[PDB]
């Protein structure tokens, strides 16, 4: 079979670096969980009906009375939860190791996060709580900051005057369709690597070195598929409701308003920035910028050498910013108030500084300790 | 002629694509306007 | 099954791209309210519905406020009821199916909003039912509560003839024979269940312009791009 | 850019100036005619309505 | 690909330019017999099964409707 | 060449036009349907509220 | 966009708990981030007992 | 660059026979009508609801209350007879002129036109209306048909004692799901002809007459696309209800059954086939073999010459194939009773013997008059 | 309507048939659904024991 | 793919087949002083800025409160 060649030439006879630490599994693990989400999503799709009366009882429908519902209910909600603890760990590995070069892949990525985000925003508007309506309306909110056709944008979407029965249908159908589209960019994600083939921790030029990946990074992808099993169940079986908030298990009131308002803990570190700038459309903006700065990231690399291995000084810079990003998601949960305030705009100031000031000057200083600038 | 056209706005590109987005930007006045007065006129007395 | 096959009548709606009478709409919607309400549903049609068909705005509120609706829970809890509006759907003429039964000796009348798509070739079979209520022949014998229609199934509706010649007056004081009733209540069930019947026509029209005339092109382009390959001359001239 | 700030460059770009407003044209027009922006919309003569 | 499809030789192959040859050359010239000739090529092998299969609906219909029919003589 | 262009230009619009009507049906089924636009006229009583109290 | 929470805030009027704007009975913001002040819907007072509120 | 390599190899300079008919322009159709469906379905999911109190309320407010609601719903219908309509000329074309010698090609097709017919099955169930209702019914309790486990299965996919609720959320989610699944059996579908091109009307080895794809069956098969299109509009804007069940437009009763329960004018032949075993196992199974007979197709090709077009008895045996399929739509059509009965089991039987029989025993005798055999 | 004894099947019954008639009954406030309180409200188990015993 | 990767020249290579050497040669023998050993290499570049974020998120919290805390000279 033809085919057979496709299916050797992208997972069996590819010349994979034989260096490559566990970080490189993180991916695939990704595909895993797209994978998962997606057959428990199908089989939540089964008893779920998009419909203001009847959402938060088909949720609890099956929770309650379908058999093992609520297994395959909180493995969706957890596994969306592992999902994007890979991702953050595998845009955390691109940015360290240098990995932006390849600017096809990374740009491929980056369209790949924002589908992703888009795709759990919406779910979590899918089961119709408290929390997910008042946290759609937020978003769909930060529309309007647009500045000339912000207000249509915002009722298209919503589909009326306000989020109501015609945007949870539409949330669903748009739910259900964005991840085979994320499927699809991910085939297109690993055609735009082979091209160019793995990086690896050393930055250096792999090719005296290349191993099969059939013996050698499948039974490790199969380890690391296992033990992220293991924390996906131990966070399902035991701990089911440690990520989730609980204002989520009310109905959603209309008339009742929370008295303070989250995103999903992976939205706030975005958050953190949005409340930092004072103007709306600044915040909106400086968010979006939160996730792109990361696509304009192949632009700013100054070095000569790829990864960071050899680098001291850009690893302190990098680690100063996976700092100051779980001080961002740390300040986003902290209400409005002195002093989470002052952090949330230093650490935004610090984030954007780092990341388009701080690194590529740390670089021609690096190049200028080597005798090379 | 067609000449004259086609030297003008129809051998370069962009002024292809000008003229054909002008055009359509017209043409759905002229369209509408004519295609009305047909189905109206041929349901005339039924409609309203 | 062995049923009168309705003939083919013409109707107004039919041509290709004729829209339907709206003032036998009107007058149909009349004979439904005051005939055919007391016994069918319209569950999926509104007042304002009609607004734009035959009805203005204002006169469709007089319409809507002509009629008396419940109106959810009171503060107090205590379940009310208001003036209709135009938000308000047609009122149901039986809390429950169960009503309708009772009333309707064990009849379910069924809910008339889209009588007409449902039923084959239902305009016509409207009409004839609405007029087909022919006596019993010799040989067949119908029990209470029913009537020898040809046109139902079984020769046997629960419903009795509900047109008599001027049940109703036309507001429009369009001479209310029962044809003339029938005809326009089977225009108004076709509009109800088809309201865009008169839009999509209109598109019709613009669709069929607009293919006569990209479909001639699209194939003028066609025949250029493969002209070249339909006068190629093939030759074989070996070197014999 | 080192390389971009050149003579020939320049003369490359003023050639080809004519030309991209060209194509700004068709999409303003474009935007325009796509969106029925009556704002714009409602200076045509015609177009009105 | 192309290059690397059939290896032919000697063929000569004229061709001309889309704007310089007329786009419907003796369209319903040519066209009308041709699609005539065609026709009375393929007739034969097409269309004596749709017709039996007229002759064979028809058939049922009306066989179908005698069936239904009442004999009268059946109650006597 | 321009006789064969104009169809070309001729065939443009005539799609443009159409494409933009598709498209435009689209794009405005996620409008707000009847149902939803057919909201006004709430009432409200003065006396349910007195001074210093929202409603 | 939240719902303000009345009477509740440092200006007598409205507070909204999703980041901080105090609105004066007025229903203006006065303090925090919302950058404009509640809308006054195009209400009808028929009576004093009576409003149509758009 | 490596995505747009794949365009130029497949979609631009692919090379194609240059004497290929309209009927090759049908399988891309095919593909329009795929994406029509999706985009049109993806529109009806922003309104649909799939509660059994709410189905018919909801596709009665996307037609009544939805901006051009009627015209997405109804061009989703007829775009359904469309895609049928293209998949059996398309089946058609390639029984003829001997395209099943393409073996993998053929077999990713038939699995294609088995998933097609049960997305469009589930689709039909979905607006829950009587006839949707009494189909579901119907055709479930075929699988019943099954020797031992049949009664589980029913249960099973019913999700019940008998279709309800529970039938009608898992169908929603599996007519959702299975076009994406469609789109990927089509790319390989697709990819099983790359390795090999496409075949020509005197099927012969077209080598020394190939042609690009871009400027000579591009435009055509953008013709092809108008035409389909306005077919599909003048059946949707003129008779929109010509290709549909009157009786799907009154409310489910599980009490009652429309007394003329049909399926649909596409899945007739197949009815035809079934009703006419006495068997209900039998019928079953001779259901499943019609479709099926045409993979097993390719293993009945006896003769030296790969197309129909200089083989006039088998050109014959072919037409008496495609009248008596058009018999055996007719008899589905027709109640039960005297003699629609025997035609059925007449055509059943005439249509299993030119398959399996006639056409290679023709096959045989051509090649005796050619002096070949 | 009428009543029948509870089925084993039934799902618990109301207090009150509409929430206004809840309002109404209980001085204008509220009383939510206990079904999900505990997962509802932050560390539940231990603030409904709280609430109730505070 | 193999074959195209690389050139190399006179680096020869030695192995052993995996059943004839042991699983987990001195695992803990060297691991520990390996694992150790790297910790000590990046410990410097990694902690102290999550050393910093503890101490700004207890100061936080602590500020927070102080910041509730009630003004006793205030009300008074
Ligand atoms: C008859 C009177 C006119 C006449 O003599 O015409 C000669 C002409 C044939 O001339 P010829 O020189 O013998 O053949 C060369 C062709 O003209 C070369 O052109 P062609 O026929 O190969 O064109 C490609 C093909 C492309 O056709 C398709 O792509 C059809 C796609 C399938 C059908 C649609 C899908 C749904 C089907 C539902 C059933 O188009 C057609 O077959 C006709 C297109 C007509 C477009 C509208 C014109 C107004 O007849 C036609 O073209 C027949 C149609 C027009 C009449
Ligand atoms: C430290 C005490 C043990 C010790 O000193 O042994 C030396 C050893 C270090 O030896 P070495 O000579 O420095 O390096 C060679 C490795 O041992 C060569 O082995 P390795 O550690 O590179 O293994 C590949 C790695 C590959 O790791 C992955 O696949 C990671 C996959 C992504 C993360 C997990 C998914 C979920 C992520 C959620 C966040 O798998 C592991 O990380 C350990 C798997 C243990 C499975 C349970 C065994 C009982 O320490 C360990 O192996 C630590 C890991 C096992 C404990
Ligand atoms: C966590 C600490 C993991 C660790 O062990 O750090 C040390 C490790 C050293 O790596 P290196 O110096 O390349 O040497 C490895 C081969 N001897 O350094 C590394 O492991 C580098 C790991 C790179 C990926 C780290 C991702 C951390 C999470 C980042 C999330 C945010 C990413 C940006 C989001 C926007
Ligand atoms: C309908 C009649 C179409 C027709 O024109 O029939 C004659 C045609 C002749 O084709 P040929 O002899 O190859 O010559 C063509 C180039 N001059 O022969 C053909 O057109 C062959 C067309 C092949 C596809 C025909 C599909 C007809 C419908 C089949 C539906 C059922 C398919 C099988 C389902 C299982
Ligand atoms: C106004 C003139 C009309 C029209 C156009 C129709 N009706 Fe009635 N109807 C009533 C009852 C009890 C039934 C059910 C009887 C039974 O099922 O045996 C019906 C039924 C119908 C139908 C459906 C026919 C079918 O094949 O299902 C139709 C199309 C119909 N009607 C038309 C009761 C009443 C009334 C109370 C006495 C009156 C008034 C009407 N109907 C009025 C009309
Ligand atoms: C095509 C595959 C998918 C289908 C059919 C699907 C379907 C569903 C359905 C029906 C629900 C509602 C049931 C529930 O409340 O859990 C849901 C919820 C959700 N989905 Fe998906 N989903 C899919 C893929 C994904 C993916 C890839 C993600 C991650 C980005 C995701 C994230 C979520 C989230 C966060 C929820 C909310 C869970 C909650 O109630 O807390 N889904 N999905
Ligand atoms: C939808 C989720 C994603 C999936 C399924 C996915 C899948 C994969 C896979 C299978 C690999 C190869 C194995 C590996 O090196 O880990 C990979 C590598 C890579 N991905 Fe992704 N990816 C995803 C998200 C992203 C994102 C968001 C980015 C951009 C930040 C990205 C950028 C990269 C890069 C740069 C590599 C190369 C790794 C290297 O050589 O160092 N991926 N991805
Ligand atoms: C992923 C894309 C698709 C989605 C989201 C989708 C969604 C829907 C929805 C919500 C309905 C119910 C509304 C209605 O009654 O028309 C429906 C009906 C239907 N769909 Fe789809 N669909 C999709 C693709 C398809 C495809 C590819 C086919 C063809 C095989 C198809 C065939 C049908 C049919 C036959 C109906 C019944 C239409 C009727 O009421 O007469 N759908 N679809
Ligand atoms: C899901 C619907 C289908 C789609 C979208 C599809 C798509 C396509 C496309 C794009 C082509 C190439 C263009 C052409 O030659 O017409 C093609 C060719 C082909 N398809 Fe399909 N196809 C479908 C169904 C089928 C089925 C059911 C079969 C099997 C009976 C099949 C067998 C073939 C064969 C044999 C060819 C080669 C044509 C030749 O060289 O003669 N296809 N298909
Ligand atoms: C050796 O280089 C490769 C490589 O060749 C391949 C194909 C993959 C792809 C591996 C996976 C199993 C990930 C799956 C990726 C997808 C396409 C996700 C799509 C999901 C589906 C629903 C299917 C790699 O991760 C990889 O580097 C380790
Ligand atoms: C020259 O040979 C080819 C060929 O190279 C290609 C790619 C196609 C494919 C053409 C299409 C546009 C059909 C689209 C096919 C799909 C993959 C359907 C999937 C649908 C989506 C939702 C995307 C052909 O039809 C064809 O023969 C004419």
């Amino acid at each position: 079979h033809p085919l057979f060649k496709i299916i050797n030439h992208s997972f069996i006879d590819l010349p994979a670096p034989s260096n490559i630490s566990s970080w490189w599994n993180f991916g695939s693990l990704l595909g895993v969980c797209l994978m998962v989400q997606i057959i428990t999503g199908l089989f939540l799709a089964m008893h779920y009906t998009s419909d203001t009366m009847t959402a938060f009882s088909s949720v609890t429908h099956i929770c309650r009375d379908v058999n093992y519902g609520w297994l395959i209910r909180y493995m969706h909600a957890n596994g969306a939860s592992m999902f994007f603890i890979c991702l953050f760990l595998h845009v955390g590995r691109g940015l360290y190791y240098g990995s932006y070069t390849f600017m096809e892949t990374w740009n491929i990525g980056v369209l790949l996060l924002f589908a992703v985000m888009a795709t759990a925003f919406m779910g979590y508007v899918l089961p119709w709580g408290q929390m997910s309506f008042w946290g759609a309306t937020v978003i769909t909110n930060l529309l309007s900051a647009i500045p000339y056709i912000g207000t249509t944008l915002v009722e298209w979407i919503w589909g009326g005057f306000s989020v109501d029965k015609a945007t949870l249908t539409r949330f669903f159908a748009f739910h259900f369709i964005l991840p085979f589209i994320i499927a699809a960019l991910a085939i297109v994600h690993l055609l735009f690597l082979h091209e160019t083939g793995s990086n690896n921790p050393t930055g250096l030029n792999s090719d005296a070195d290349k191993i099969p990946f059939h013996p050698y990074y499948t039974i490790k992808d199969i380890l690391g598929i296992l033990i992220m099993f293991l924390i996906l169940m131990t966070l399902v079986l035991f701990f089911p409701d440690m990520l989730g908030d609980p204002d989520n298990y009310m109905p959603a009131n209309p008339l009742n308003t929370p008295p303070h308002i989250k995103p999903e803990w992976y939205f706030l570190f975005a958050y953190a920035i949005l409340r930092s700038i004072p103007n709306k459309l600044g915040g909106v903006l400086a968010l979006i910028l939160s996730i792109l700065i990361l696509a304009l990231m192949p632009f700013l690399h100054t070095s000569k050498q790829r990864s960071l291995m050899f680098r001291p000084i850009t690893q302190i810079l990098y680690w100063i910013l996976v700092a100051n990003l779980l001080i961002l998601t740390w300040i986003g949960g902290q209400p409005v108030e002195h002093p989470f305030i002052i952090i949330g705009q230093l650490a935004s100031i610090s984030y954007f500084s780092i990341i388009l000031i701080l690194m590529p000057i740390s670089g021609i200083i690096e190049d200028k300790m080597l005798k090379l600038y | 002629i067609p000449s004259r056209l086609y030297s003008l706005l129809f051998r370069r590109t962009s002024t292809f694509a000008l003229t054909i987005a002008v055009g359509a930007l017209f043409f759905e006045r002229a369209f509408d306007q004519g295609a009305d007065a047909i189905y109206e006129h041929i349901n005339e007395g039924k409609l309203w | 099954d062995l049923e009168l096959h309705p003939p083919s009548y013409p109707w107004s709606h039919r041509g290709l791209l004729s829209s339907l009478d709206h003032t036998s709409i009107r007058r149909g919607f009349q004979v439904y309210k005051q005939v055919c309400s007391s016994c069918h549903s319209m569950d999926y049609v509104a007042y304002r519905h009609l607004v734009g068909v035959c009805y203005t705005e204002e006169e469709a509120k007089a319409l809507a406020e002509e009629v008396e609706v419940q109106d959810g829970p009171n503060d107090d809890g205590e379940m009310f009821m208001r003036p209709g509006k135009l938000s308000d759907y047609f009122p149901k003429p039986y809390p429950n199916p169960e009503a309708a039964r009772a009333a309707n000796n064990g009849a379910l009348p069924p809910d008339l909003s889209y009588i007409v798509r449902a039923r084959h070739g239902g305009e016509d079979y409207v009409f004839s039912l609405l007029t087909g209520y022919c006596e019993p022949p010799t040989g067949v014998s119908l029990r209470e509560g029913l009537y020898f229609n040809p046109y139902f199934p079984g020769q046997a509706i629960g419903m009795a003839p509900p047109i008599y010649t001027e049940v109703l007056e036309y507001d429009d004081g369009t001479p209310a024979t029962m044809s003339q009733v029938a005809k326009d209540v089977a225009t108004f069930l076709r509009w109800a269940s088809e309201p865009e019947h008169d839009h999509r026509k209109r598109m019709g029209l613009k669709m069929l312009l607009m293919m006569g005339l990209l479909l001639p092109l699209t194939y003028a382009m066609k025949r250029h791009k493969w002209s070249v390959l339909k006068s190629r001359k093939l030759a074989y001239r070996p070197p014999k | 850019l080192s390389r971009f700030l050149g003579p020939r460059y320049r003369e490359l770009a003023r050639n080809w100036i004519p030309t991209a407003g060209m194509w700004g044209t068709v999409g303003a027009v474009g935007l325009v005619w796509a969106t029925d922006w009556r704002l714009i919309l409602d200076w045509v003569p015609y177009i009105n309505g | 690909e192309f290059g690397n499809l059939a290896r032919i030789r000697h063929v000569i192959s004229y061709s001309l330019s889309p704007f310089e040859q007329r786009a419907f050359p003796s369209y319903f010239s040519k066209g009308i017999p041709n699609v005539l000739r065609r026709t009375r090529e393929r007739i034969l092998r097409v269309a004596p099964p749709f017709v039996v299969v007229y002759l064979i609906y028809t058939w049922g219909n009306q066989e179908f409707e005698q069936s239904k029919r009442k004999n009268p003589a059946m109650y006597e | 060449k321009g006789f064969s262009y104009l169809v070309t230009a001729t065939t443009t619009v005539g799609v443009a036009y159409a494409a933009k009507n598709v498209v435009s049906q689209f794009v405005s089924s996620m409008s707000a349907s009847a149902d939803v636009l057919a909201m006004s006229k709430i009432e409200i009583k003065l006396s349910d509220i007195p001074e210093g109290k929202n409603m | 966009g939240c719902v303000p929470i009345a009477n509740a805030g440092d200006f007598g009027g409205y507070y909204c708990p999703c980041h901080g704007s105090h609105y004066d009975a007025s229903g203006r913001i006065r303090k925090g981030p919302a950058p404009l002040n509640l809308e006054v819907p195009a209400y009808e007072f028929t009576s004093d007992d009576v409003v149509v509120v758009g």
